[PDB]
Order: structure tokens, then C-alpha cells, then sequence
DNA sequence: AGCTCTAAAACGACGTCTA
DNA sequence: TAGACGTCGTTTTAGAGCT
RNA sequence: AUUGUACACGGCCGAAU
DNA sequence: ATTCGGCCGTGTACAAT
């Protein structure tokens, strides 16, 4: 609910228009116009009731608290798709869904670490699951 | 999506006549191996033969080859395809009216299926519940599981990982579990 | 920098689907949430000759309408429209015959006689509670009885002709008793009558207009008679949630601490329970926080009672605690949630004594509902200037209140605020709905009082009727 | 041939210009047609917030003028003559009637109730060009006359564009190096007597736990008795101030006080049985006033009256938060008072509870300013100016930006 | 009887079957052709 | 080519309403109303 | 807005506007048939958020 | 005192008609204000 | 129903417009709903 | 070089690649997890 | 029985008497 | 100096008029 | 104690010296 | 002793600028 929050603001935010990160470099640092005569895709992005779907921090933290690295992220991808499968069948069916990951996810997921002891950092293995090619490979059926 | 199959196709796709001699009787279904081929497309798709939008249209039966197909009048078929063309859409045209004191419940229908070898006995499970506010969500899953067999119901183990997928299911609109659970079966 | 907010002012139910922002108003367009079943409720009242007949004709005079006290401010002193077809209630009050108790002139003499005051207040209960049981038992059979407290036993019970508080110690002695009680003084049916204050023998007490006191009266006699007045209008589509107010109170000898809890929750239906109960097993010690243990059995205490009207464990729960959560009592309600698999949980902080404030150019301050985000933690107006009310109806400057939740808290400070600020309106103990403090804190704090004199162990009622 | 007069135009002109008024206010303009009776148009009100049109129409009767003064004009207040025939017509209208006044000459427009009348002479109404503005600052106003006063359950949404409100927070700029050493003394009480026979009294310093900390080097200024020279080794504030650990917290924020008591210790004296801060007496009966911007205002902040008497000295309760990893300062005013301006006074209840119930949200805010005023002039550079004996001042305070409210107290519309 | 009225594949509200049963059927005939462990949408509208 | 023409002007002849097949049980064999306010899905059933 | 015009009252002897106003929602429709339509009778069904 | 005699309400029903008649035929009809 | 502030815009700017054409001399004539 | 400016993924419109060449990285990355002979969707926006 | 000015209503400000 | 009363500008149709 | 706020007073608690 | 945090309890004034 803070990244949904966050990201909701986020996007009201970029209608406003936001202010070039580097004015010396107009070009290659530009500004976003936001809504008026300069909106670059002449449409509004807005986030609406019902679209959201929040992970709980007892969700959360039960994906955090697996010791081994390829099995969270597997329990993880399971865990989103059914966030998914539930979004994309609900009466407010949106056109493309964002996945904004909490930062403890993140550290979880991509850097590996855990914040107790790290069992799969341990024993690194063959390879390691990439959260992001996993997730989008078992969503593939979803429409959205 | 509208498929409007012409004539010609719908003889050699359902009456297969224009026919091979018969290898088991176990002829494929062209409506349902489309649905199936099709079910990574992102759009519901429609199969609608020529003689419901047009009254003069004739299509002969399968085995009764010398008489046409009845039809319901024009006024009823336009109502049942477009409703059916607008919940295809992505919305629900009605829903039950709900009690205002009544248990948060979810039904689970649960069917079986003939396996296309024509032996084997799958099983197959609907599942119907309404989800915060106006709405209602029916949703068809296959059993996760390996026990292959001809019988024509569950076993103990299969049955409980049915029972915990559907209440997951239930869980991921409203975040509680149901507080009824009612289980619609085909054989007892 | 901090970003501001205000919220408009949540939607209430008065039964058929009626919705409006105003209690009081609210209830003369669609009459109480739920309907009360008959024309006519029975009161009893309980006192000397003179204060039974005032408070007798005050019911009727009720039914007449009561001109309203401020004609500047209708929306803030309205009048009462009366048994007219607006009538607020929908319903008449009565005191049927046979059902009144009188107290005589010597039983009063009796407790002013008593020179120890503590000694006098006890046998003043003892007095009271048996008088009450009469009514009970008798043919009358009332739903909500008024003790209507003659002057001279109030110039010796509340005055000086710790110490005992007569109010608490009644309610608490007649806990056992199935009709719920409501102590009502001369000052309130009658403007002629004159209360004078306890230290400042020469003042005497203010009150609020007949027309107000009338409103506030009737609706807390129309809620202790079983029915619920009004209700916060549900969303569409929102997570069945419980609100669990946690409170603290001093004990008896004045240096224990206890823990009081009120939960409110939404009913199968139209209804709110709102329930007042007390720690199972309390540890002893003066903390003004929880134990992990006991604050596990809190929220399993409060999990059971909502499961037992929805039969399904909430979605979320909100918990509202006049002190900081601490790292103990936050394991302690994690593994309690864990056990009945609750998926979110909130844990808020309500603090009151919090020194930031906002102001604005003019001679009112903010509106109520004015939120500002700090850090994560949310300062709410849950006082303020009222829109509706078309002034601030209150003293110097209204205090915001700052919500602290726990880190452990799954929606935002921008959603805790609106439910908090939404659960401000459910106070039925009166029908203005400029209240401070959310119902489950404000309840609990009020089940401490008679929970106060309750012995530990003993079994009582956790409905709020008999607390409020 | 046909002709639009100047007077035609203009008169269109007035109707064009009062309905781009209404509409950049926020409400709906109605033009009628050509069977205007004496309404030039209509209004329909909005909600600001959701934008749903609220369904309350007024009338509107515009009387433009391209240059000349109205009856009685006097730069403050003037009038306006009605027709007998307008008057008996607005007067059975189901809907309130207001007249708009707009002039070419100055682009102004005033508005008054046509009910309005003045000494009883029902035909005159009296403007008042200080309040009777026609512009979105009076939306709040033109919407009450849609509702009678007189029957209950009626009101309004706020419908002003909205407000803007102080958030009664300085914002702490403090130096980016921060004196830290181990000092052999165990409590920072047992040092403050030894601080004494040394001399070069401070007082910016805080030391607990065997630990010594300060903004200012304890080698100069101020004495080194107190701590070990080898030990003290200067590093960033940011190690400390920023730092998770609760007790980092509690001795940066008994040495925010501290330092702040200093720089203010020219006006300020601070009390120690309350934590409170209060405006010192030069003159033992002699009552003081402070000067501070928002504008010139000279507020008593010391005051004294008659018979015994007291002094109330302007008083706050200064506490110090860290937000975002920023610190801030809260001021809390307060009372104080003393009977010569030195001594506490002994019974201040019936002075505090009579001085606090009177003032309103407008006094409360006043005093916010007037604090806010000094602690920033009070940390400002060459506050001394002799850059010898009188340092800069290690704390910064700024002002914190406006705190923007979408919703507007319609105060001007609660006039009794 | 009440779980009949919500088929959504006819406008004629006489249905025997109850829906989940009946929507359980439906999804059988498009799953007899889908090879185990393969991943499919559990919406309605792809069945019905 | 035949049936993507046949079918959209069905489309659209439904928009223009369809008479009952049978006025002797209206109920059960009713008329499609059409685009008007009686329109039983609000919308436009075209084919872009 | 809510209301398509408004009906401002007049006298039809004296031509006298009596300044009371009446809103006025119009819906128009074309070769439509309202919901249960007799040959003396039929319904309509108003949106919510109008009334 | 004020009338609004039937002759401008008369001409007002003229050009509503005129108006109504251009609607049926299928163009679009703009009426001028006070200054026409 | 509502009006968004981007609907209120157009009729602000087209009447601003209209005021900048009287004073200027000319007249003008606002359009029916119809675009 | 002109391949290089329909890369949807990003706005800067100098790019190291051709599309075709960016675009089956890109599907591989996904296509990595999925079971061969099972149909997925061919559409590229499931991909970047 | 045609024209043509002439009445009768409304709105839009603006001198001019009329005190 | 205020303050109706007036002249001036338009639409709008309809009448008494000279013809 | 119809109703709560504001203020005043008093008691007490948690962390480290 | 301090420095930081906080809490609960009993009274008066007032009905809101
Ligand atoms: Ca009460
Ligand atoms: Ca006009
Ligand atoms: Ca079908
Ligand atoms: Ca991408």
C-alpha cells in the first residue's frame, strides 16, 4: 500500500509535468510536458478504484523468510500471479499492470540477501532465477 | 472475436461430408480444439454459423442429411449472442441480488471430462463467488494433479489440494477466507 | 515537503438507504438505522416525586418540540421536531404506569446523613441497585431506566457535601441487571433548577440548551434501548475490517494499570457492534503499554467475537492505542494474526499530546478533516471549523491529533486517517459529530470507568449499552 | 443605417465580463435571451473539490458603466438607485437576485443582495468597495444567499479556491562539523560545578555516558578542564544528529536546546521546573514590546497591570523533532507569569485559564509569527557583528514553505 | 435454483443445471485438448 | 468475405431492433429493442 | 448540466413575468418504445445520479 | 409592472420553430444574442 | 453527473475571447452546443 | 541504422542495435522458462 | 387594400433637468 | 450633487393612416 | 452525571547516565 | 540527580468569534 500509493501519486505527478534533470542539455535531459497542448501520448494515466491489488506485509514476509534464494523467488512468482489472476478478472480490468515491488522485495529477489542468515548465497549453485524473466514467463497466459 | 464460419466449412468441419470411413468414432471437435489452440490469444473469440444472422441461411444435419437445422426465432438468438458477445467483452451483464445477512460464500462446482483417449477420466471445477461490491467471479481451473484413472471421482488427497486451491482463489479478491464453502459435485 | 490533505466529511446511514453528513439531521429525514420494532419506548425513572414528574413531563414535552436554542446556528442547535412526522426516533417515550420508583424523603436523608462521603456512596448504591431490581422484576418491564437524581443527593454524591465516583460505581453494581441504566440531572429537564459546582460553591453548572440536551438525551436513551441509531455508510468495495480500540486505566488504589479494550466492527447487515471488554489475564505492573503475551490474547479475544456474527476471520484489522506501540506488543498481535491467518494489519499510535499544530490567516481555525503527512506520521484535524455547523463549535484552538502507526502497518497514513477520522462519527453517546477522538479509543477509555470497580474474574456484559 | 451604439456594446461588454468572473471562480454562468425580464443571467453553483454542479441558481442583474462615479462615492462605500419596477419583480422571484455593478474605466465589479436594503429604504442598497468585490474571494459568499438560514439541515461545500497555513515548524540548519570527544568526566552535572573556578562559561555543551559533545570547539570559548585534548577529535554532524541509536537522540536534543537557549539569551529567559522559554524583563515594572515581520507588529511580550499585579511574559514550550532524517523545532505558545518580572508567580491559575480562554486561532497564530520571527533573527549572520567575542550563531532556522490546503474556510460568509 | 439465473451464455432464465456445475462442464470440453501442466486462463469468457 | 458483410449488418440490424418471433408469449419470445433507451447493453455492437 | 432549461412563469392576461423559475430536463429519443408501453399507459427509469 | 407583451413572445416562437424546422431538415442552427 | 475544470476551461477561454472582441469595436457571436 | 529507432523500450533514439536483433534477446530471456511446446502469445509487449 | 409611419413592450447606459 | 424623466439605440409585431 | 472540548492542577511510567 | 520521551485523573468555563 506505500508503493501503491507512491506509484498512484507517481503518475498524477507526470501529468503535472516534471522540471529537466539537466538544463545544459536540453535534449538529451528534457522535460515531461504533462496534460495540455504538449502531452506526448495525449492521454491521461490514471490508476482507477478497485485496479489495485496490495501485498500484505505477512506476504511479504513469508516470502522474505525462505532461506534459499530460488525457492523464494519461485514462491514469489506464485504469490504475484495469483495477485495478477485476480486483478485481470475483476470488474475493473485495466490495460497494463505495474508491478511496484517493495523495497524489502527487491533486496530479497534481486541482491539475494537475506536478512537473517543466507542459505543459497552459501551454496551458490549452477545459476541463480531471475525474478523478472521468471515472473513475465508464467504470466504469459494472462492478457493484460 | 466473431468467427463466422460459411457453409462450405461447416459441412467438412461438423458433418464431415464432402465422408471417411469411421476409426473409433472418436471425431474431433473443431469448436472445442479451436478454443483450446486459441487460449494464449489476449481476446475471447465467438463461433457463430450463418443461418443465425440470416434467416436463409440453411445448414444441413450431420446424419439426418436431407433436413436443415431449426433455429430459434431471430429476435431470441440476437438476444442470447449479444449478451454473450458483451460478457466476452469484459463485463458481467447480472447478478444474483444478495441478501443482506448472508455468510460470505463460495460455490465450487467439480465435473469430469473423458480423457481423447476415450478411457481415462479427468477432472474439471468451476468456481463461483462474488467479490467485493458489484461483481461476481466464475472462475474454471483443471485440478492440479497426477492420479490418472476411470473413476468417476476424487481421491482424499486430491480433493483437499481442489478445496485449497479454490479458497485461495476466493482469498486473492477478498482477503478472508469464505465463511461458507458449498461443493456441487456430479456423482456422489 | 509536507503535503496536505482534507477529506470530505464521511457519509452516514439512517436506515432505507438514507445518507447524510449530520447525525441529528440525518435521523429527522430517514429516522434510525435500524427501525425500532413497535411505537412506544418504556422508560423508567427512579427518584423522588418532584424529579419523577419533571422528568415525566420532559419526555412529553419532548414529543411537543423543542424550540431551537440559537436561532443564528440551527445546524449547531437545532430544534427538535417532536412526535411530528419528522420525528428523529420514529418513535414515542413514555413512562408507563408502574413503572416508577420513588425515592422517599427519608431514604434521602438517610445517605446525606452519612458524614464519610465514600461511606455515603456506597450505601447510596446499595440503595439504588436494589430499586432497580424492583423495576426489573416487577410488570413494568422497561428498555432503558433514568435515575433522575434529586439536588440534595447530588450536592452530597458528586459533592463535598481519590474518592469514590457515584456514576462508575452504580453502573458497575448494576452490571447483572438486563435493562441498561442513565443517570439524568434536575439541570437537564429543567432550565428553573440550579446545580451549584463542587469547589466553587457560588457557580453553577452550565448547560447546553434544552433543544441540544434534548438531542443528545433521547439518542443515547434510543441506543440503550437496543437499536442502532446510525452507522457509518460502507464503500462499495472496501476489506472487511475490524477496529480494535486499546485503553488503559488507573486502578482502584491509584497505581495499577489495566487494559481496557473496545472493538467496533460492521454486522451481517445493517448494524455495528460495538463491544467493551476487559484483558482476560492482565500481568501487574504500572506500564501504560501491552505485554507480547497478553497483547496476543487481545487481539485472539477480538478475532473470536467477530468471527462469531461473520463466521470468516477479518480481512484487517486496525488497532487504535492510546500509547506507542512498542516492539513487544507488536510480536505479540503478529503471532495472534498468524494463527487465524488475518492478511493486513494496522497498529496506530493515537496520540493527543502531540504539540504541532497548523493556523491559518483569520479569527477561525482549520477545517476538520485537514491532514498533513510528517515523516509517516499523520497529523488529523479531527476538530475543527465544521462547514455544515457553519462555525467551531468549541474553546481556543482545537488540538490535531498525531497518528503514529507501527511500522507493522499495511495501508498508508493517508487511508488510516480517513478511517480514523470516519469512526469520529459513530460516538452515540451524543449527536454532534465534531468528535476528537475515534469511537474504539473514546470507548474504551469509557469501559475503564466502570470496569474500574468490577472485581477480576467476574463475568460481565460486553455490550457498550451498558457502558456508554 | 442600422447602428450598435457604445452603449449597446458596453452593456453586452458588462454581461461578458461578469460571466468570465463566475466562470474562472468556479461556478456556471446562464445568459438569457432576448425575454430577459431583469435577470441579465443565472448562476449555478459548483463544488471546487469534485466538480458536480450543486443545482443552486441566483439571479443576476448586470448595470454596467464605461467612466463615472456611483452615488455617494467616497473611495470606500457608495449607492446604487433601484428601479421600483426591478425591485417588484426580483421581490417574486423563487430564486435570490443579486445586482452586478462592473465599471470599463477601472475593470472592477462589486455585487450586493437586491434584499439588501439600507436604513429601511427598500430601492437603495450601500456597496462597499473593501468587501463587496465581485471575484472568486467571495464565492463562499455569493453561495450562502442560495439556502434560508432558517430551516435546518442546509449547507453548502466550501467553494474558495482554497487557503494557505503555517505549519509551526523551523527548520534546523545546523553546521556541518560537530565537536565530539571522550571526556574523563562520568555525568554532565558532576562537570557544570568545575566549569565554574575554570570560568570561560558557555554553556552550548552536553555530555552523558562518559561522552563529550558540542557545536563549539571546547578549546577556545570555553574551558577544557572538563575533557581529555587528545581525545577531542572533530567530525561531521551528520554521524551523530542523523544517527539511529536513541540515545544519539537525546543528547542532540538537550544540545539543540541548550545552543539555542545562547543565541537567543538576549531576550529570552528559560525556565527549568517547565520547560518553557519566556521573554526576559529589562526593568523590574517595565513592560517590553518586540517587533517582528509577517509587516510592522509590536506585540507586548512583556505586560504588567495594576494593584499587586504580574507580569506576563510571552512564553513556549520549544521542542525539537527529526523528520526525514531533518530536524525541526516546534513552538508552543504559552503564559508566563511573575509578580516584579524576575520571581514565579504564585497562584497563575485564574490568570492563565482567564488569559488562554479568550484568544482565538488569530491570536494563537500571531504568536506562532512572533516566535518564528526571533529564532530566525536570532541565529541570523552579524547579529552581532564584531566577528570577536560575539561568533556567528551555529543554528540556522528557516521558515518551512506554506502548507497548501485545497479546501478553504469559508470565514468570510460566518458574519453575525 | 438460484444459481441457474446466472449462466451467461442464454438470456432464458429456466436453466436445470446450476452454474458451477454447468460451467464446470464447459471448461471440460476445452481442457480435453490442452496437455497437462500447461498453464491456461481461468476465466469464464474463454470457455463459454 | 460474404459472412464478415452477412454478420456486420446483423450488428447493425439489431441496432435498428428486431421484431418478436412469436407475439403470442412476448415473454418468452421477445423483441430485441434496439439503440434506444431501451437499448439492454447500453452500447454499440460494431465492427471497426 | 443537470437541467437542459428553465421555465420562468407569466401571466397570459397581462403578459407579466411572475419570476418563478422551473427547471426542465428534456430526453429525447427517436421511434423508440419506453419500457412497458400500453396504448394508455408506459415507465421510465432515472438515472441515480439525477435525482 | 413589467410585461413582456405577445408579440415578442410571438417572435420568440417564430425563430424556436425556424430553429426546430432546421433541426429536422438536419443543419445546425446558432441564434444571435442581444446585439444582432 | 460532473464538470472536469478542463471542460469549465474552454468556456472561460472562449468567453475571455468574447470580452476581448467588444471592447476591441467588433461583435461577437457565441455558438450552440453543437461543436 | 534506421532498425535502431523503433526500440519501444526506450525514448533515446541512438541505440547500439537493430530491433530484430534487440527484440529476440529479449524474447529469450522470457522464452527461457517456458516448456517447450507449449503456445505463448507472439505479441511483443508480453516480452519487453 | 397596400405602405408607411406610428404606436406599444423589453433592454443598454447617459445627459438633463429639478430639485 | 442625487434622481427620475428623459433621448438615443436595437428587435417585435401590430395597428390607424394616407393612398 | 445530555454532551464533549479547551485550560488548570496532581499522580505516574519507559531508556541511559 | 538529570536529559529525552510519554500516560491517566479530577476540576472550572462554555456552548462559540
Ligand atoms: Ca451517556
Ligand atoms: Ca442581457
Ligand atoms: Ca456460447
Ligand atoms: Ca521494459
Amino acid at each position: 500500500d506505500d508503493t501503491v500509493a507512491g506509484f498512484t501519486e507517481f503518475l498524477a505527478e507526470t501529468g503535472r509535468g516534471i522540471e529537466s534533470g539537466n538544463k545544459q542539455l536540453i535534449n538529451l535531459n528534457p522535460d515531461f510536458p504533462g496534460l495540455g497542448n504538449q502531452n506526448p501520448f495525449r492521454c491521461k494515466f490514471e490508476v482507477p478504484d478497485g485496479a489495485t491489488v496490495t501485498i500484505s506485509r505477512r506476504q511479504v514476509n513469508d516470502i522474505t523468510g525462505i532461506g534459499r534464494h530460488d525457492e523464494a523467488v519461485r514462491h514469489a512468482v506464485e504469490l504475484i500471479s495469483s495477485q495478477l489472476s485476480a486483478l485481470v478478472e475483476g470488474s475493473a480490468k485495466p490495460d497494463v499492470i505495474v508491478l511496484a515491488l517493495p523495497i524489502p522485495l527487491i533486496e530479497k529477489l534481486v541482491n539475494a540477501k537475506s536478512e537473517g542468515e543466507d542459505s543459497d548465497d552459501d551454496v551458490d549453485g549452477g545459476d541463480m532465477l531471475n525474478f523478472r524473466d521468471l515472473l513475465k514467463a508464467k504470466t504469459l497466459h494472462l492478457p493484460v | 472475436i466473431v468467427l463466422a464460419l460459411p457453409i462450405p466449412l461447416i459441412e467438412k468441419l461438423v458433418n464431415a461430408k464432402s465422408d471417411d470411413d469411421v476409426d473409433g468414432g472418436d471425431m474431433l471437435n473443431f469448436r472445442d480444439l479451436l478454443k483450446a489452440k486459441t487460449l494464449h490469444l489476449p481476446v475471447p473469440t465467438q463461433i457463430v454459423w450463418p443461418d443465425t444472422w440470416d434467416d436463409a441461411a440453411k445448414i444441413p444435419r450431420k446424419i439426418k442429411r436431407d433436413s436443415n437445422r431449426q433455429t430459434q426465432v431471430k429476435a431470441t438468438r440476437a438476444w442470447n449472442l449479444l449478451n454473450a458477445l458483451f460478457y466476452k467483452a469484459g463485463k458481467v451483464p447480472w447478478r444474483l441480488l444478495p441478501d443482506q445477512a448472508e455468510y460470505r460464500t463460495s460455490f465450487l462446482g467439480i465435473g469430469f471430462y473423458r480423457d481423447l483417449d476415450g478411457q481415462q477420466l479427468w477432472t474439471s471445477t468451476a468456481q463461483m463467488f462474488d467479490e467485493r461490491g458489484r461483481g461476481l467471479i466464475l472462475r474454471g481451473a483443471r485440478a492440479q494433479t497426477e492420479t490418472r484413472g476411470r473413476h468417476p471421482y476424487l481421491t482424499a488427497k486430491d480433493a483437499e489440494d481442489l478445496v485449497v486451491q479454490s479458497i485461495a482463489a476466493y482469498k486473492a479478491h477478498h482477503r478472508h477466507v469464505p465463511a461458507r464453502l458449498v461443493v456441487l459435485k456430479t456423482s456422489r | 515537503t509536507f503535503k496536505a490533505h482534507v477529506f470530505d466529511e464521511p457519509m452516514l446511514e439512517f436506515g432505507d438507504g438514507g445518507q447524510h453528513c449530520d447525525p441529528r439531521q440525518g435521523l429527522r429525514e430517514h429516522g434510525p438505522l435500524q427501525p425500532r420494532s413497535g411505537d412506544v419506548i418504556r422508560v423508567g425513572v427512579i427518584g423522588t416525586d418532584d424529579t419523577v414528574a419533571g422528568f415525566t413531563e420532559f419526555l412529553a414535552e419532548t414529543g411537543r418540540g423543542i424550540e431551537s436554542g440559537n436561532k443564528q446556528l440551527i445546524n449547531l442547535n437545532p430544534d427538535f421536531p417532536g412526535l411530528g412526522n419528522q420525528n428523529p426516533f420514529r418513535c414515542k417515550f413514555e413512562v408507563p404506569d408502574g413503572a416508577t420508583v420513588t425515592i422517599s424523603r427519608r431514604q434521602v436523608n438517610d445517605i446525606t446523613g452519612i458524614g464519610r462521603h465514600d461511606e455515603a456512596v456506597r450505601h447510596a448504591v446499595e440503595l439504588i441497585s436494589s430499586q432497580l431490581s424492583a423495576l426489573v422484576e416487577g410488570s413494568a418491564k422497561p428498555d432503558v431506566i433514568v435515575l433522575a437524581l434529586p439536588i440534595p443527593l447530588i450536592e452530597k454524591l458528586v459533592n463535598a457535601k481519590d474518592m469514590l465516583n457515584f456514576r462508575d460505581l452504580l453502573k458497575a453494581k448494576t452490571l447483572h441487571l438486563p435493562v441498561p441504566t442513565q443517570i439524568v440531572w434536575p439541570d437537564t429537564w429543567d432550565d428553573a433548577a440550579k446545580i451549584p459546582r463542587k469547589i466553587k460553591r457560588d457557580s453553577n453548572r452550565q448547560t447546553q440548551v434544552k433543544a441540544t440536551r434534548a438531542w443528545n438525551l433521547l439518542n443515547a436513551l434510543f441506543y440503550k434501548a437496543g437499536k442502532v441509531p446510525w452507522r457509518l455508510l460502507p464503500d462499495q468495495a472496501e476489506y472487511r475490517t475490524s477496529f480494535l480500540g486499546i485503553g488503559f486505566y488507573r486502578d482502584l488504589d491509584g497505581q495499577q494499570l489495566w487494559t481496557s479494550t473496545a472493538q467496533m466492527f460492521d454486522e451481517r447487515g445493517r448494524g455495528l457492534i460495538l463491544r467493551g471488554a476487559r484483558a482476560q489475564t492482565e500481568t501487574r505492573g504500572r506500564h501504560p503499554y501491552l505485554t507480547a503475551k497478553d497483547a496476543e490474547d487481545l487481539v485472539v479475544q477480538s478475532i473470536a467475537a467477530y468471527k462469531a456474527h461473520h463466521r470468516h476471520v477479518p480481512a484487517r484489522l486496525v488497532v487504535l492505542k492510546t500509547s506507542r506501540f512498542r516492539s513487544e506488543e507488536a510480536e505479540g498481535i503478529d503471532a495472534a494474526l498468524g494463527k487465524s491467518g488475518i492478511e493486513m494489519s494496522d497498529l496506530v499510535w493515537v496520540q493527543e499530546s502531540s504539540p504541532i499544530a497548523i493556523f491559518r490567516d483569520g479569527n477561525y481555525p482549520v477545517l476538520r478533516g485537514t491532514f498533513v503527512d510528517l515523516d509517516g506520521k499523520g497529523l488529523l484535524y479531527t476538530r475543527g471549523s465544521v462547514p455544515f455547523y457553519g462555525t467551531f463549535p468549541g474553546l481556543r484552538v482545537p488540538r490535531p491529533l498525531l497518528l503514529v502507526p507501527h511500522e507493522n502497518s499495511d495501508s498508508t497514513i493517508l487511508t488510516l486517517a480517513k478511517d480514523v477520522l470516519a469512526l469520529t462519527k459513530v460516538n452515540w453517546n451524543t449527536t454532534q459529530f465534531d468528535q476528537k477522538l475515534p469511537a474504539p479509543i473514546k470507548a474504551a477509555r469509557e469501559v475503564g470507568r466502570i470496569l474500574k470497580h468490577v472485581e477480576f474474574g467476574t463475568a460481565v456484559s460486553s455490550d457498550f449499552r451498558r457502558y456508554t | 443605417s442600422k447602428r450598435i451604439t457604445d452603449s449597446q456594446v458596453l452593456g453586452e461588454l458588462g454581461e461578458t465580463a461578469i460571466k468570465k468572473i463566475v466562470l474562472e471562480t468556479g461556478f456556471l454562468y446562464e445568459q438569457r435571451g432576448r425575454l430577459e425580464a431583469g435577470t441579465d443571467g443565472i448562476i449555478e453553483l459548483r463544488d471546487p473539490k469534485s466538480g458536480a454542479p450543486l443545482g443552486k441558481l441566483l439571479g443576476v442583474q448586470v448595470k454596467s458603466t464605461e467612466s463615472g462615479q456611483y452615488v455617494r462615492e467616497n473611495d470606500n462605500s457608495f449607492e446604487y438607485l433601484l428601479k421600483p419596477d426591478d425591485l417588484k419583480y426580483w421581490r417574486t422571484s423563487n430564486i435570490p437576485v443579486i445586482i452586478v455593478l462592473w465599471r470599463k474605466s477601472d475593470e472592477t465589479a462589486y455585487w450586493k443582495d437586491v434584499s439588501d436594503c439600507v436604513r429601511g429604504e427598500e430601492r437603495r442598497l450601500k456597496f462597499d468597495k473593501g468587501t463587496d468585490v465581485f471575484d472568486p474571494r467571495s464565492a463562499d459568499r455569493i453561495g450562502a444567499l442560495t439556502i434560508d438560514r432558517r430551516t435546518p439541515g442546509v449547507f453548502l461545500p466550501p467553494l474558495n479556491k482554497g487557503e494557505d497555513a503555517i505549519i509551526n515548524l523551523l527548520r534546523i540548519r545546523l553546521p556541518d562539523e560537530i565537536f565530539i570527544s571522550t571526556s574523563p568526566f562520568g555525568s554532565g552535572r558532576d562537570a557544570v560545578p568545575e566549569l565554574v573556578k575554570h570560568g570561560n562559561v558557555r554553556f552550548d555543551w552536553v555530555i552523558r555516558k562518559r561522552r563529550f559533545v558540542s557545536f563549539f570547539d571546547p578549546r577556545e570559548y570555553g574551558t577544557r578542564a572538563i575533557v581529555d585534548l587528545d581525545q577531542v577529535e572533530a567530525v561531521d554532524t551528520k554521524l551523530i544528529a542523523f544517527n539511529d541509536e536513541q540515545d544519539d537522540l537525546n543528547d542532540t536534543m538537550d544540545l539543540l536546546r541548550r545552543t539555542v537557549e545562547r543565541q537567543t539569551a538576549t531576550q529570552l529567559s528559560f525556565l527549568r521546573k517547565d520547560r518553557l522559554f519566556h521573554f526576559k524583563a529589562v526593568g523590574v515594572g517595565k513592560s517590553r514590546s518586540y517587533r517582528y515581520m509577517s509587516k510592522v507588529v509590536s506585540a507586548y511580550s512583556s505586560k504588567k497591570k495594576d494593584g499587586w499585579g504580574y507580569v506576563r511574559h510571552h512564553a513556549a514550550r520549544l521542542r525539537f523533532e527529526r523528520l526525514a532524517d531533518e530536524w525541526f523545532l516546534v513552538i508552543d505558545p504559552d503564559f508566563h507569569f511573575t509578580t516584579d518580572g524576575f520571581q514565579p508567580h504564585r497562584y497563575p491559575e485564574a490568570l492563565l485559564a482567564g488569559k488562554k480562554r479568550l484568544e482565538r486561532n488569530a491570536a494563537v497564530r500571531g504568536q506562532v509569527t512572533m516566535w518564528q520571527h526571533l529564532l530566525v533573527e536570532s541565529g541570523k549572520h552579524e547579529v552581532g557583528l564584531f566577528d570577536a567575542d560575539k561568533p556567528a550563531p551555529l543554528l540556522q532556522f528557516e521558515r518551512l514553505p506554506v502548507i497548501q490546503l485545497s479546501q478553504a474556510v469559508p470565514e468570510s460568509s460566518w458574519n453575525r
